[PDB]
């Protein structure tokens, strides 16, 4: 269904923009609050059979910190996504320049496409969303606290003053999809402000391993 | 157990026939279907097996349920196959084609519905409460039966000291004719007369149904199976 | 030392911390000593005694280690013992033992008799008796019964003790005093001095009461209009509880007043004084009840049981009521007139009707009964002290008994649709379905004898079985939290060192000394709150009232304490903003770790404080005291950013309810207390608080899983709870018993009923079966046949355009009949219904639709042309049928089974939204409950909350939102089990366990094995503080 | 010096040091404090604390490995 | 230092290949015949005939057939040959049951699988009467 | 635990067995030196299935005994720390259950034992029994246990068991 596509590819496009404002990347007022009615109008055509494609969907932004870390959200417009067609997106990134990237990937991935992460440069860093992930903004869910990324400056203090190590901290999964939402590795630590019932606001820090 | 596979599985040709009913033998390990068991008593015409089976061929809500069945008994058209194919998974299949017949005939005959028949002229008689029980099984899978309750007591039986004792005394007088069988082996073979006397074993009569008795483990604890506690207890 | 185990008795006498022991078990026991010369006469006296006698010694140890047995006896040199020897001296009152991982420290009095003696406020035992002096030591100062907290005997006596109707003559004053032990030795002042002495039962309490404890309590019989009603204070049922000064001045004690629970007298004596004198309160309360009981008596008989002949008929006349509303039912079903509920089936439905009608009744006639009994009655007095027996109790021995329900249904038809052989065929009545309209007083019919055993039969089962699995929690929740503990810097680690908790329960704070209390800052609404906190000083004549003729001139002389009064309000406003983000239910209740409000109110009484006169303190001082004492609590010592802002979220909630109650509005307003009151009130908190931080070395772990365990034994759309929802918690197994999922909608269609029906049906998952009537595989010859007659009319006019008839076209056909009822309920339409069947299977068949408009549907597929030019057809035309017919799903979500939608009554459910006056409001909003878990599927659907959406499977949470998430979720479930039955845990606890499962990343299966310590400091000699000092001797 | 751990004295703290005094004062130990026929061993060393004379010292081991050594006397008990 | 619930043990034992009480009873059986009749020898150690009671007492199974069935039944699943011949020892009624006596099933086996394994088992060993 | 192992023991042939076909000598002298016994590492050796080689016959120097390094297979009995097996009682006394885990005894003490057990001298014969008398461990009886720790004594492997987990006991 055509009318249906809209709303689903507008779902995806709100939480891939309010993505990059919760990971620390410089997005415009305008795109994090779009409206679906103007979704149409600045496309001027429904996606499905017709011009507006998820091609075009692409967007950069930059880091707030630094305008030279920008980042990608490509599409593959493809049922199904090979290893042909992630060579190209990379390669495609290569004369940007950028070192990190994103698929929003259909349902199904192919097994061998998957090994393409792994198999990747260091320098590379793609990160593999499914559709139905991206359909909604798990971070806005009120079971899920907000996550604060922490730089390195902070986990170095952090240790000092607690005289806490790497293993002692509260574990997290890389492959949980709050961890995914934020795009963090090995080694980074989350600060997780919930609401707490006892004390109000309970700070906690988890290390991703 | 006269089963009747589920529809939940999917299939090129299972899905067209849908439900057909398989029966397990009690000494062939695989299920084989219920309208081979009719062919193997004798009735190779196929509207005998509708006949034992449905009572009724007015009502076409039961005919549907059994067309199903007969499709993979189709193939097996003579009685003699129907033997071969039942003989073919029995537990020791035989080593010739003649064998297998043979096999199949004592399980059907003997093994299979003791109680309605032990004899070589009951295949009539038995037929027809293979029939019945698909017949029952007709009615429940249709609903238009209620199924049987499982704590029911009209359906289960007590078993008293007289009962139990019985199956017991079976255990040592098997037992008592290997002994003086084995006795009279080593005897009957050097040529001469074994006496009696020595034949009967009056240790294993009475310790065997003492020893029940008294530790409250039934059966044999040489036999390698497990025991029944908790009967004959401190009065 | 295990002794032998023996049987125990009860004996009030007797302290809950004594125990009491035999002559012969104690003579068993030995506890080695050490001999030292203050001492060294009493043990060469007992080691002389021997052991015939029973105070001697088993065995005397020397120096080197050698064991000298004293049965013998042979050298009168070798009795003689010297310093520094160990002497096994049998056991002797005054001793400490430990019995029944946490055990309760008593001490052993020796008594005659054999079986051992409690203090209970049966089942054998084995004492056990430390012979170490360290851990003897350290038993009787942390595991003793005080430190670890009555009897239904004692509780109803109180009841009728406290009674206003209760005169004490002097002689019987005399005796109750005797057993008080904290008694000053003065005889209080008679109440009604002439024309004789007579002291009230209050007054003789009055003493029982421990120093200066101020509560305020309801009676259980305590009408909710009283309190509204002019007579609130002065209650004409004396069913309100006020203490003043330690002084029961008014109303009638209780359970819910003297019982255990969040605010009781027993609870606020533990932490208005502290253990120690709460147990004398325990004791004497007991002592002298139980004296005074046998003035009074209580007693129970068939009196009590025969009610008045008015009630009977009532009760007689509503279960003939009752049972003629069930035939009506019947009757209804039994001619079609009756019609299911949509959510329901009419088999189903018919059991909901007639169970209605037999609960209703029960409930009803159960209620008349409660009101039948009079005060002097003595099945009232049990019910409404609380102490023993209930409500339903009563009603199964006077009104009903009630329907005896298997399986959580009526009796089922063990023989062919009868119950019973008795009963007709397929009888459905009251009788015969096991109702029973007789209560046991007047006797139960012999069908009814039957089926009452049914009932009882499946309460046994389910008891037998519950204590082994809830056992097996147990256990098991100790082992996985056995190493949990707080270390010394406010951190909750394992034996592995890994960090469970930052801060023990998010605060660092014992669950003990907390108090439950309700701070009112949020609750008001944007007009009530400035009025009731906003001090206002251009009013004069209320200030002069309020405050000295020199204080008001004061605050309006400079504008510097003006504006710090402003500040102050700014302060609490503020603080009003982020407790709503905190606490979006709303709920005022809350736990905090001491009660101001309690507080306040001893205040006012140790220094006289009346509201008529001006306070004299000074409002300023309330915002500069409250400012210095938020400095004084500490929870993480430091002055590094992250120690500073994790000090503001620890003591987040105490710092807003500490402003919000002492402001300068209300310490001038309600309050009145005075300078000296404040300087006071301010020392007393800082101290509560200081004792309320979490102790370094406690074992939260171990405490946890008792506190977890313990509600878990009172544990026991269809949702699972109780033990099974409890062992599925803990067991991650990925599929539970009924994982339901609650659909919250939003916006226009979350208030209405119609437009929530498509996203019913949007998310309710439907094949092809459950619309369809009928099917059958006809023959055409010819396209144009159309054998069937009735069809031929409307397929003609379809068929005539050639679609699909390029080509022949196969004789055979696969007419399906679609079922009127079942289309109208999920609005699905033909083209709907056609376009999944070519799209879902492709090009491999074509499908023929036929007018919506004609009352039957029709539904003509066959085979492809193109695949038409082994199963050419008809076989495969069987095959596809079935699949289509299982597997086909035409809108929906797989693993949806249906969909329960209602409105939500209870609050939780409801959506609260500030409104724009301020006040707390919940409106009504549509949720949809669905069987099955599809949270990633169903949270991506249109009109579906992404927020509030939540699921009760944590496998699935975790999956979606990630394992944070799931320790939320898990705590919801947790709470939602635990507060099923109307049980409390604190938050602690339950979050300790979330964490210890979801510490590693991923969720971990409580340990399996269940197979069931201060270390964390060292004792160190100093010689610099050894250099004073004389030795004893 | 800089020590960061309460200045109060935990329960366990509380119990272990009376005890393990109680113990040594059973085995002929000196007693600072006045002796006013206090027999049981107990409340010797009870007083002992009340006084502020008990010469054990507790060393609270943390978590990281770091130790801080906290005299009875220092720390704040509650009578 | 090795602890069968935690699967610790000598690395020896690895390349070992567990065996079941019943199928240990047909290994002895083969033992008890030869020596007996096939060749003149001293009798049978006593250690011997203790755990040939042991075997028959406990045995599970009837026949070969059974034992072969049960063995190429769990072969297939990642069952660890430890747990191969404990668990057909052990005959756990449950699910339940065998993680609890069992603790290494609970790591890789959901609470739903190893009931349709341990139900299998129950359709193969053999009672008395 | 029963399992299948290939082990190496050195066998000592005097020269008295240098005869014809003296493989045959070492061959059934196997057959009595790791048959039977009980080795403190692998267990109670119960059987031996079949050989699998034998090794060149080293003669010892001065000794004059033929050294001969033979691979056999065979099953032990080797009882793993923290297993739980099923075992039979052979008897009972007032410190404690004493059981039977095949080839070797295990010793249950009365700690273990769950303190709801009391030990009966006066029921004929001696049996564990609660007071709800719903269990009850009588002589020979199959009831599962723990070992939580072996110890090897004399050239045998001695096992202690526990009850306190759960479902140990008569099921």
């Amino acid at each position: 269904d055509d009318e249906e596509e809209t709303y689903r590819l507008w779902k995806i496009r709100k939480t891939i923009m309010q993505l990059c404002h919760d990971r620390g990347y410089l997005v415009t007022q305008d795109e994090l609050d779009q409206t679906l009615e103007e979704f149409k109008a600045q496309f001027g055509d429904k996606p499905s059979e017709g011009r507006p494609r998820r091609t075009d969907l692409t967007v950069l932004v930059a880091h707030n910190d630094d305008p030279t870390d920008q980042m990608f959200v490509f599409f593959p417009e493809e049922p199904k996504v090979g290893i042909k067609t992630i060579k190209v997106y990379c390669q495609r990134m290569q004369e940007e320049n950028i070192t990190r990237a994103l698929i929003v990937v259909q349902q199904g991935m192919t097994p061998s496409a998957k090994q393409s992460l792994v198999d990747m440069a260091p320098k590379y860093i793609l990160e593999q969303f499914l559709q139905q992930e991206l359909l909604i903004n798990i971070t806005e869910h009120e079971l899920v606290p907000e996550h604060v990324v922490m730089t390195k400056e902070e986990v170095t203090e952090l240790l000092a003053r607690y005289k806490l190590r790497e293993n002692q901290l509260p574990r997290i999964q890389a492959g949980d999809p709050v961890a995914r939402y934020f795009g963090i590795k090995r080694g980074q630590v989350v600060k997780i402000i919930r609401p707490s019932e006892t004390a109000g606001r309970y700070i906690t820090y988890r290390l991703v391993q | 157990w006269v089963s009747m596979l589920a529809r939940g599985g999917q299939g090129a040709k299972k899905s067209a026939i849908g439900q057909r009913i398989v029966a397990t033998l009690p000494y062939i390990k695989q299920e084989v279907p219920i309208i081979i068991v009719f062919r193997a008593l004798g009735f190779v015409s196929d509207r005998d097996i509708l006949e034992h089976i449905i009572y009724d061929f007015e009502d076409p809500e039961m005919m549907e349920m059994v067309k199903p069945s007969l499709d993979e008994a189709f193939v097996i058209q003579e009685q003699n196959v129907a033997l071969n194919f039942i003989g073919s998974r029995g537990a020791k299949p035989g080593v010739t084609k003649e064998k297998r017949i043979k096999y199949a005939k004592e399980v059907l005959q003997k093994e299979m519905l003791p109680h309605v028949g032990v004899s070589d002229f009951c295949e009539t008689k038995k037929a027809y409460f293979l029939g019945y029980m698909v017949h029952r099984l007709l009615l429940a899978a249709l609903g238009r039966r209620e199924l049987d309750d499982r704590d029911h007591y009209g359906n289960k039986r007590l078993d008293l000291a007289g009962p139990l004792l019985a199956f017991l005394f079976r255990g040592m007088f098997k037992n008592l004719l290997k002994e003086v069988r084995i006795y009279a082996q080593k005897f009957i073979d050097r040529g001469k007369d074994f006496n009696l006397e020595l034949a009967i074993k009056t240790r294993i009569i009475s310790d065997g149904l003492k020893y029940s008795l008294a530790t409250g483990n039934w059966g044999d604890q040489k036999k390698a199976h497990q025991a029944r506690a908790g009967v004959s207890q401190v009065l | 030392d295990f002794s032998a185990r023996t049987v125990i008795t009860p004996d009030p006498n007797l302290s809950i911390d004594q125990v009491g022991v035999p002559r012969s078990i104690a003579a068993n026991m030995t506890f080695a000593e050490i001999v030292t010369p203050f001492n060294i006469d009493r043990l060469q006296e007992l080691v002389r005694r021997g052991n015939s006698q029973y105070p001697g010694a088993k065995y005397i140890i020397r120096d080197n280690g050698d064991r000298i047995d004293l049965r013998f006896h042979p050298k009168p040199s070798d009795l003689h013992l010297q310093t520094g020897y160990k002497v096994e001296r049998h056991m002797c009152d005054g001793d400490i033992v430990i019995f029944n991982m946490s055990m309760m420290g008593h001490r052993v009095r020796i008594l005659p008799w054999s079986t051992f003696r409690l203090n209970l406020s049966g089942d054998e035992m084995n004492l056990h008796l430390p012979q170490s002096l360290e851990t003897r030591a350290e038993i009787q100062e942390l595991a003793m019964v005080p430190r670890m907290i009555i009897v239904q005997d004692t509780l109803t006596a109180v009841r009728k003790f406290t009674k206003r109707d209760v005169f004490l003559e002097r002689g019987e004053v005399m005796n109750l005093l005797m057993f008080l032990s904290t008694w000053d030795g003065k005889v209080p002042q008679p109440a009604i001095l002439k024309p004789r002495p007579l002291w009230t039962g209050k007054q003789i309490f009055s003493l029982i009461i421990p120093g200066h404890i101020n509560c305020i309590r309801t009676h259980s019989t305590h009408p909710d209009d009283e309190d509204s009603g002019p007579y609130k204070h002065i209650s004409p049922g004396d069913t309100k509880v006020v203490v003043e000064n330690g002084e029961l001045i008014m109303g009638i004690l209780c359970k819910k007043s003297l019982g255990t629970s969040a605010g009781s007298l027993v609870h606020i004596s533990y932490l208005e004084m502290g253990h120690d004198i709460t147990r004398l309160f325990y004791s004497n309360i007991q002592t002298v009840i139980n004296n005074w009981l046998l003035i009074e008596g209580h007693t129970i008989g068939i009196g009590d049981s025969i009610a008045d002949s008015k009630t009977y008929q009532d009760i007689q006349n509503t279960i003939k009521k009752a049972k003629q509303d069930v035939i009506e039912v019947i009757e209804k079903a039994h001619n079609n007139e009756l019609e299911p509920t949509p959510g329901n089936t009419l088999r189903q439905t018919f059991e909901n009707q007639v169970n209605r009608i037999l609960n209703d009744a029960r409930d009803k006639t159960g209620s008349s009964a409660q009101k039948s009994l009079s005060e002097y009655n003595n099945f009232k007095s049990m019910v409404v002290s609380g102490a023993k027996g209930s409500k339903i109790n009563i009603s199964q021995v006077i009104a009903v008994v009630g329907q005896q329900n298997v399986e959580g249904k009526r009796i089922p038809f063990g023989f062919k649709h009868r119950t019973l052989p008795h009963f007709i065929k397929d009888d459905y009545g009251p009788e015969s379905r096991g109702f029973v309209e007789n209560s046991y007083l007047a006797g139960l019919t012999p069908t009814e004898f039957f089926f009452h055993a049914m009932g009882g039969r499946e309460g046994l089962i389910d008891t037998a079985v519950k204590t082994a699995e809830t056992g097996y929690i147990q256990r098991r929740l100790i082992k996985s939290m056995e190493s949990v503990m707080v270390k010394y810097d406010a951190t909750v680690r394992n034996s592995i060192n890994q960090v469970v908790q930052l801060r023990y329960g998010e605060d660092g704070l014992a669950g003990e000394s907390v108090e439950f209390q309700n701070l009112a800052t949020l609750k008001p609404s944007n007009k009530a709150f400035e009025k009731k906190f906003r001090f206002d000083y251009t009013n004069e004549r209320a200030l002069r009232r309020t405050l000295q003729e020199d204080l008001v001139k004061d605050v309006l002389s400079n504008a510097h304490i003006q504006n710090e009064l402003e500040r102050e309000f700014e302060r609490m406003r503020e603080d009003r903003e982020v407790l709503r983000v905190i606490f979006p239910t709303g709920d005022s209740k809350v736990v905090l770790p001491c009660n101001l409000l309690r507080m306040i109110w001893n205040a006012q009484k140790i220094f006289h404080i009346n509201p008529r006169l001006p306070s004299d303190l000074h409002p300023i001082k309330v915002v500069e005291g409250v400012k210095e004492l938020s400095k004084k609590l500490v929870i993480v010592n430091g002055d590094d950013p992250l120690s500073r802002q994790a000090q503001e979220n620890a003591t987040l909630l105490f710092n807003i309810h500490l402003r919000s109650t002492l402001c300068s509005r209300r310490m001038a307003e309600e309050f009145r207390l005075s300078g000296e009151a404040f300087d006071w009130l301010l020392g007393e908190i800082e101290s509560k608080f200081n004792q309320a931080i979490a102790h370094p070395g406690e074992m939260v772990g171990a405490l946890a899983a008792q506190s977890l365990g313990e509600p878990a034994t009172q544990m026991t759309k269809n949702v699972t709870l109780g033990v099974p929802r409890l062992k599925e918690l803990i067991n991650i197994s990925k599929k539970p018993k009924t994982p339901s999922l609650t659909v919250f909608l939003l916006g226009q269609s979350a208030r209405d009923a119609e437009r929530a029906k498509d996203i019913l049906c949007r998310l309710e998952h439907t094949t092809l079966r459950k619309v369809t009537a009928n099917t059958a595989i006809y023959y055409d010859p010819n396209p144009q046949s159309t054998v069937v007659a009735e069809d031929q009319e409307w397929v003609n006019v379809y068929y005539e355009m050639p679609d699909f008839d390029v080509a022949r076209i196969s004789p055979w056909l696969l007419r399906v009949e679609l079922d009127r009822k079942h289309m109208t309920d999920r609005k699905l339409t033909m083209e709907q219904i056609a376009e999944k069947i070519n799209a879902g299977f492709g090009d491999d068949l074509n499908c023929i639709f036929n007018d919506d408009n004609a009352e039957k549907l029709v539904l003509r597929i066959r085979i492809m042309n193109s695949d038409e030019n082994k199963m050419d057809d008809d076989v495969f035309l069987r095959c596809i049928e079935s699949n289509m017919l299982t597997d086909m799903t035409l809108q929906g979500i797989e693993q949806i089974s249906k969909v329960y939608m209602h409105l939500p009554q209870t609050d939780n459910k409801k959506k609260i939204i500030i409104t724009e006056d301020g006040e707390f409001k919940a409106l009504q909003e549509w949720i949809l409950e669905t069987d099955g878990v599809s949270l990633m599927r169903v949270l991506s659907e249109k009109d579906v909350d992404p927020v509030r959406t939540t699921s009760n499977d944590i496998v699935e949470i975790f999956t979606v939102l990630g394992i944070e998430a799931v320790r939320k979720a898990l705590e919801r479930e947790l709470y939602h089990v635990i507060s099923f039955d109307g049980s409390y845990v604190n938050y602690r606890h339950l979050a300790l366990l979330c964490d210890t499962m979801t510490c590693r990343g991923h969720l971990m299966a409580i340990t399996r094995h269940g197979v069931n310590g201060t270390g964390c400091f060292d004792l160190l000699l100093d010689a610099e503080k050894c250099k004073y000092g004389m030795e004893i001797p | 010096q800089k020590r960061i751990t309460t200045p109060y004295m935990t329960k366990y703290e509380r119990a272990r040091v009376l005890g393990t005094r109680a113990l040594q004062i059973a085995m002929c130990a000196p007693v600072m404090v006045e002796l006013e026929g206090e027999t049981d061993p107990l409340l010797i060393a009870m007083k002992e604390l009340k006084a502020r004379k008990i010469p054990i010292i507790i060393r609270r081991y943390l978590p990281d490995g770091s130790y801080e050594d906290w005299g009875v006397d220092e720390l704040i008990i509650s009578d | 230092e090795e602890d069968a619930s935690q699967l610790i043990f000598p690395k020896e034992f690895e390349t070992a290949e567990t065996l079941l009480n019943s199928e240990v009873h047909m290994l002895l059986e083969h033992r008890k015949q030869q020596n007996e009749s096939a060749e003149d020898e001293q009798e049978l150690s006593e250690v011997f005939m203790k755990t040939l009671n042991y075997t028959a007492r406990f045995s599970r199974f009837k026949n070969r057939e059974t034992i072969a069935s049960v063995r190429s039944l769990l072969l297939q699943k990642k069952l660890h040959k430890f747990e191969l011949a404990c668990l057909a020892n052990l005959c756990p009624e449950t699910a339940e049951e065998s993680k609890a006596l069992i603790p290494s099933l609970e790591g890789r086996f959901e609470d739903e699988e190893l009931q349709q394994i341990l139900d299998d088992i129950q359709t193969k060993r053999s009672f008395q009467y | 635990m029963f399992y299948h192992i290939s082990l190496e023991h050195e066998i000592l042939l005097h020269p008295r067995y240098f005869g014809p076909n003296l493989l045959n000598t070492v061959k059934q002298k196997l057959f009595t030196e790791v048959e039977g016994t009980c080795t403190g590492k692998y267990g109670f050796v119960i059987a031996v299935t079949t050989i699998d080689n034998i090794g060149a016959g080293v003669i010892q120097p001065g000794r004059g005994f033929v050294l001969y390094p033979v691979k056999y297979k065979a099953i032990v009995f080797r009882p793993f720390k923290g297993e739980v097996v099923d075992a039979v009682v052979t008897q009972v006394n007032k410190v404690g259950l004493f059981t039977e885990i095949g080839p070797m005894s295990c010793f249950i003490s009365r700690h273990s034992i769950p303190s709801e057990m009391e030990f009966d001298p006066n029921s004929n014969p001696p049996c564990y029994k609660t007071m709800d008398e719903d269990i009850v461990i009588q002589q020979d009886d199959e009831i599962r246990l723990k070992i939580v720790g072996t110890r090897v004594d004399k050239n045998d492997i001695f096992a202690i068991g526990s009850l306190m987990d759960d479902y140990l006991g008569l099921v």
